[PDB]
């Protein structure tokens, strides 16, 4: 099954420069788990979320809806919807500007 | 909906966003095949003699049942390439727009409120 | 004043001015329209000359509650007769080139 | 005793054959349940499962201000204003999404419609989504809240100075002048609540319907 | 200056307590994003934030709003 | 559990610790003007201790540690 | 109006047995209270699977397994069954 355990057995496979897994309370509402996790480049955000779909065709989820990537026009984030969890593909000078790993921490106490 | 120039709301927390003077954003393409938009629609905006693409999230405009009818057309900024201007959302946006096509995963991770 | 003033907007050469006579240091408009001292935010000077020129709008504000009208200062009003003491003179001789000017 | 609305048929050439056959599939749904007696100036807190995420449920508070719709697929529009900002969800009543709904203070304004809350000042809308239900009595009468509304100014959503709205829930004298209440009373036309053949006499209707409610228990 | 000087060492300590068996997110940044929170931000501010801001940690101490996985 | 095991395993992962140095780092050494230390940067010095050694050390008795002798003497009592 | 227009294509959702209904999806030519003329499909996809109707009619005296007092589709929701959650 494609969960949060693996996860980490995949993005530490590539040697991702960060990884940021928040669960969000169930009272809130897009997921159970949000994924963030940055890159060196655009060209390793962008093969990375290439592989982590690579996983999920082969290991099966039958009934469960297709994988569109979103971003693929652009460099600075990249965004890939699942069923379970949501992951995001940042830069790390994108990762300050939108501070996205306060905002599903601290719901409505932030800048 | 939202035809060609329409009054609507930008909800962003963007420094183009919070405009002086004349504010009041008016719209002036709709990315249909209709001149009609709907929740999850792009559309264009002239804001401050500067145009710019937009995302209709929630409209004045009566649609399916169990989806909010906000009371001001209010539209989220974007740029040609899919993510939004600003770093935060504090209106309340719909959840209707995970299903739906489009660019709207980079919005979602925006809104603190989902009603 | 060669184009309408409608295409490019009132507002739009009304910051404009606020380049031009601030900094070529010709501070020449503080003497017929002296707000308080200088100023160099659009938002401000149009507020202080609609107030000594005695100028009211009546204009739709787009709320999250719905569509409320409040009285303002008018604005366009306001970066009308800024821009008509610009071109009868009682603002300041100009030039517009210092910007290609310096070099 | 309090028959709601949709049980009672609209007046037409429908067979009432049609209306048996909804009433059944009504009186199955409210087994599942639970639906209160709530009015049009009842507050409700509902709470719906819906297919847009992965599951989960969403509690939306609001005064139940239009509460039409008449057949199975019943409808009732709640308000919000929560932060600073107007929510307008059409919640049907029989949609299987639904798992309770209760009430949070169970009253009646004057009028039949609180449409005109659009037009209200926002601070007779807003509501505290985390605020407690109020205690309720037994065996007394609804209560009955002569909370006339102030309004913004003169360009409102809809024409609610004409007689044909019929609204008593506005503090219409500090906010419109006497020139334009002769004008609005213009429209007056006093026939309409003398005539004999536009009113739907329906007294007989309800026996039908009670009837059908207590053998289905 | 604040609503509790020892507060701030309190809600320090408790948020590494709740750190240190952190196991998917990484640890090495956890701790940065720590120290970059209150580094910058609780050194000179004005009066009434000075209480803003610890109140905010201690939401964040909860995880009612969101834990870190 | 020796004495002299104390001197050169807590030294060590502050040895490691970059923000404090050599030059100043004598058996009496100072904490505000000796080492150039925070009020929070105080429990940085804890927690690179609790990771490795303890996981009993209190709050109100991890402020007064003050200088690298009370370190060894006072978590000497602790096992 | 008034001329013999065809809608095709429409599923039967749901039977009652006991007061003869169909219940036909979307609209219908004509008034209420109207007649209609009730055939099988003519779609080319939708009018080779017939295998499992009863072909000549529905015989009510076979007595094999008697049709309760509502029949339903797959994807219908029960009035009677629980609020569906989608988890
Ligand atoms: N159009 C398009 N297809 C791409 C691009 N990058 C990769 N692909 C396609 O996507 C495939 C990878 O997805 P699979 O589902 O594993 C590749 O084999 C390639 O055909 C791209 O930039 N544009
Ligand atoms: N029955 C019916 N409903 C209609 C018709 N036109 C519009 N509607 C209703 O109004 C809604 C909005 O229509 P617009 O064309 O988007 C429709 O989804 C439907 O509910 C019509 O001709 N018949
Ligand atoms: N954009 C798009 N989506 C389609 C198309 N055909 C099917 N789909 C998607 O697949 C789903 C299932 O369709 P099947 O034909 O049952 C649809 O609801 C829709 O989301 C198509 O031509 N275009
Ligand atoms: N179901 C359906 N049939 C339509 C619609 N519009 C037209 N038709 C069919 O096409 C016929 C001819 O319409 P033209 O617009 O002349 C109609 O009588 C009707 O049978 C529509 O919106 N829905
Ligand atoms: N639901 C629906 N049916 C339509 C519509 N327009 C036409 N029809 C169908 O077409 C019929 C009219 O046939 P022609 O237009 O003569 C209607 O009775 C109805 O069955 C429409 O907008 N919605
Ligand atoms: N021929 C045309 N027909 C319709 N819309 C047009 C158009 N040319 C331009 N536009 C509109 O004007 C916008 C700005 O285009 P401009 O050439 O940069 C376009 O994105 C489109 O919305
Ligand atoms: N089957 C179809 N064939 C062609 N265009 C279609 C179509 N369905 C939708 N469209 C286009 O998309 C627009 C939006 O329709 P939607 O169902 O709200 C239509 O007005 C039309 O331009
Ligand atoms: N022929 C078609 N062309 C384009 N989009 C289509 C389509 N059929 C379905 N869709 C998409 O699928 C959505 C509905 O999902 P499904 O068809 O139930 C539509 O709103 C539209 O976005
Ligand atoms: N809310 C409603 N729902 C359905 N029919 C309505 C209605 N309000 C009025 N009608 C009907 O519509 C017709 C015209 O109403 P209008 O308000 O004049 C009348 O036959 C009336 O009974
Ligand atoms: N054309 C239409 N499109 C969508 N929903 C409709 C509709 N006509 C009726 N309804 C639904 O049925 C309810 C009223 O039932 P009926 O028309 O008496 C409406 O409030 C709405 O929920
Ligand atoms: C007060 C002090 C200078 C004490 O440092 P010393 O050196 O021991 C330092 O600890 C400090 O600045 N604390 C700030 C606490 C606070 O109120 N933070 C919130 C600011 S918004
Ligand atoms: N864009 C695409 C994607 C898939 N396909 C077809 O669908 C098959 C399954 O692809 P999925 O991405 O697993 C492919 O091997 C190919 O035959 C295609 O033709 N065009
Ligand atoms: N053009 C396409 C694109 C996708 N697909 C289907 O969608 C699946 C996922 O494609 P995405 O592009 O990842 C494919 O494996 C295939 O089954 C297709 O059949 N034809
Ligand atoms: N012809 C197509 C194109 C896309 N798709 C779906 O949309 C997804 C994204 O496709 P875009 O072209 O990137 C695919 O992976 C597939 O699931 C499809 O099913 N058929
Ligand atoms: N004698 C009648 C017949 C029908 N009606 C109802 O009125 C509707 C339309 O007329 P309004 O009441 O104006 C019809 O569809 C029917 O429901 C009525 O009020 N009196
Ligand atoms: N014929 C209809 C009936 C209702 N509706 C929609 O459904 C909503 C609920 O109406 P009900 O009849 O209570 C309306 O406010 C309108 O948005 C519609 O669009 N067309
Ligand atoms: N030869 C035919 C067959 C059918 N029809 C039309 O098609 C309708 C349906 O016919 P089917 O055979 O059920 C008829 O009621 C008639 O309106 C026709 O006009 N001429
Ligand atoms: N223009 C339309 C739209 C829907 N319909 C009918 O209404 C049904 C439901 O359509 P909705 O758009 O989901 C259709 O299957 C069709 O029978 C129609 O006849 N004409
Ligand atoms: N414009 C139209 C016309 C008909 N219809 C539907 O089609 C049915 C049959 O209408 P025909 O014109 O006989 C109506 O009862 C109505 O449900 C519609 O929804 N919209
Ligand atoms: N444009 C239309 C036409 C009919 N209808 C509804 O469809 C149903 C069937 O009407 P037909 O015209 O017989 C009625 O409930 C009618 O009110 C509708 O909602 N909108
Ligand atoms: N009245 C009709 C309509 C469509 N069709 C055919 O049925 C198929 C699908 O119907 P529509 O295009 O949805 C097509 O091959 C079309 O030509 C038919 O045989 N008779
Ligand atoms: N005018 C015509 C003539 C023949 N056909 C036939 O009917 C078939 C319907 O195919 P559907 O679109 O699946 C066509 O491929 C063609 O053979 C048609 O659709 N229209
Ligand atoms: O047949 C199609 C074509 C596109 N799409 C969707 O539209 C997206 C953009 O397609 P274009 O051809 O660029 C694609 O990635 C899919 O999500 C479909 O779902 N079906
Ligand atoms: O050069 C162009 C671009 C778009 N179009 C039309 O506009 C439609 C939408 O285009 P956009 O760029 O999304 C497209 O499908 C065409 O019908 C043209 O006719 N010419
Ligand atoms: O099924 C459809 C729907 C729309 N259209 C075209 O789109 C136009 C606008 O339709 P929309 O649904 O508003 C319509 O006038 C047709 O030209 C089709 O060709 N087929
Ligand atoms: O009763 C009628 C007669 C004709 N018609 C339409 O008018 C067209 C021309 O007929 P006339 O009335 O001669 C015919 O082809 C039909 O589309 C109707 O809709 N209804
Ligand atoms: O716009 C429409 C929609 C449906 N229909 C008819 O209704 C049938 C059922 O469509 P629905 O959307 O399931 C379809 O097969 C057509 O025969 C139309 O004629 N026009
Ligand atoms: O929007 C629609 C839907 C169906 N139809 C017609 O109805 C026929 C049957 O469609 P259904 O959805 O099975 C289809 O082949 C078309 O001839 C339309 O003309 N427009
Ligand atoms: O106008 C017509 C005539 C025949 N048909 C179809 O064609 C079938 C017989 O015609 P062929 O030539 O086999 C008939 O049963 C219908 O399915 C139409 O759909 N429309
Ligand atoms: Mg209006």
């Amino acid at each position: 099954k494609f969960d949060i355990d693996m996860m980490v057995s995949l993005l530490r496979q590539e040697n991702a420069r960060d990884i940021c897994v928040i669960q969000v309370p169930p009272e809130m509402r897009y997921t159970d788990y949000f994924v963030i996790v940055s890159g060196t480049s655009t060209r390793h955000l962008h093969a990375m979320a290439f592989y982590v779909v690579k996983m999920y065709k082969h290991l099966k989820c039958k009934r469960d809806p297709h994988v569109k990537i979103e971003g693929k026009d652009t460099d600075d984030w990249l965004c890939v919807d699942f069923g379970s969890m949501v992951i995001h593909l940042m830069l790390p000078e994108t990762r300050e500007i939108y501070e996205l790993e306060k905002l599903w921490t601290l719901r409505s106490y932030d800048d | 909906a939202i035809q060609k120039m329409t009054r609507v709301r930008v909800v962003d927390n963007s420094a183009l966003g919070n405009s002086p003077y004349h504010r009041a954003p008016r719209c002036i393409h709709v990315y249909k095949k209709n001149g009609v938009g709907k929740v999850g629609d792009q559309i264009l905006l002239a804001i401050k003699g500067q145009k710019k693409k937009a995302l209709i999230v929630g409209h004045c405009m009566p649609g399916p049942r169990m989806t909010p009818r906000f009371d001001s057309n209010n539209v989220v900024l974007i740029e040609d390439n899919g993510n939004p201007v600003g770093t935060r959302i504090k209106t309340p946006i719909p959840t209707s727009l995970r299903k739906r096509e489009g660019e709207y995963s980079k919005v979602l991770a925006i809104a603190q409120n989902f009603v | 004043g060669t184009v309408l003033d409608h295409l490019v907007g009132e507002e739009t050469m009304a910051d404009y001015l606020l380049y031009t006579l601030n900094k070529h240091q010709r501070f020449g408009y503080v003497q017929h329209y002296g707000l308080g001292s200088a100023c160099d935010n659009v938002e401000r000077v149009l507020k202080s000359v609609a107030v000594k020129l005695g100028k009211t709008q009546k204009v739709k504000v787009l709320t999250g509650t719905g569509n409320v009208n409040i009285i303002q200062p008018n604005y366009p009003a306001a970066a009308r007769d800024f821009l008509q003491t610009f071109r009868r003179g009682l603002l300041g001789s100009v030039m517009l080139d210092l910007d290609v000017l310096r070099g | 005793r309090f028959l709601s609305p949709e049980f009672i048929p609209r007046r037409g050439r429908t067979d009432p054959l049609k209306f048996q056959i909804e009433r059944k599939d009504m009186l199955e749904r409210r087994k599942v349940l639970h639906i209160p007696e709530f009015y049009v100036g009842s507050i409700l807190r509902v709470t719906t499962a819906d297919p847009y995420a992965s599951g989960k449920i969403s509690q939306f508070l609001g005064i139940c201000i239009q509460r039409s719709g008449r057949g199975l697929g019943a409808t009732f529009i709640l308000r919000n204003v929560i932060e600073g900002q107007g929510v307008e969800i059409c919640f049907e009543l029989y949609n299987p999404r639904v798992q309770e709904i209760q009430v949070v203070k169970l009253e009646k304004r004057l009028d039949d419609s609180l449409l005109y809350l659009r037009d209200a000042l926002p601070e007779y809308s807003t509501f505290d989504v985390n605020m407690k239900p109020v205690v309720q009595e037994p065996n007394q009468k609804v209560p009955v809240n002569e909370l006339k509304v102030k309004m913004k100014p003169k360009p409102w959503s809809k024409r609610w100075e004409r007689p044909n709205f019929n609204i008593k829930g506005i503090r219409f004298d500090l906010c419109l002048t006497e020139q334009q209440m002769k004008e609005a009373q213009k429209w007056n036309q006093p026939w309409l609540e003398f005539d004999m053949m536009r009113e739907y006499d329906t007294s007989k209707i309800e026996a039908a319907i009670w009837k059908e409610i207590e053998a289905s228990k | 200056a604040p609503w509790s000087r020892e507060a701030v060492l309190s809600l320090y300590r408790a948020l590494l307590r709740q750190g240190r068996q952190l196991r998917y997110t990484d640890r090495d940044f956890y701790f940065a994003s720590i120290r970059r929170e209150f580094r910058k931000n609780q050194k000179l501010e004005d009066a009434e934030a000075r209480e803003r801001q610890l109140e905010k940690g201690l939401v964040f101490l909860n995880g009612k709003l969101g834990r870190i996985i | 559990l020796t004495l002299e095991g104390i001197q050169d395993r807590v030294l060590y992962v502050l040895k490691l610790y970059d923000k404090i140095d050599p030059e100043k780092l004598s058996v009496n050494s100072h904490f505000m003007k000796d080492l150039g230390l925070d009020s929070l940067d105080q429990v940085e010095i804890i927690m690179a201790m609790e990771d490795e050694f303890g996981f009993e050390i209190p709050d109100i008795d991890a402020e007064k540690l003050m200088c690298p002798q009370e370190i060894v003497d006072y978590i000497a009592d602790k096992k | 109006g008034n001329i013999y227009r065809t809608e095709y294509g429409l599923k039967v959702w749901r039977i009652n047995t006991k007061h003869n209904i169909i219940y036909v999806n979307g609209s219908v030519p004509g008034h209420k209270n109207c007649l209609v003329k009730v055939k099988d499909s003519k779609l080319p996809a939708y009018k080779d699977l017939g295998k499992n109707l009863p072909f000549p009619t529905y015989f009510p005296d076979g007595d094999e397994e008697e049709l309760p007092e509502d029949l339903y589709d797959e994807n219908v929701c029960q009035p009677g069954a629980p609020s569906i959650t989608f988890a």
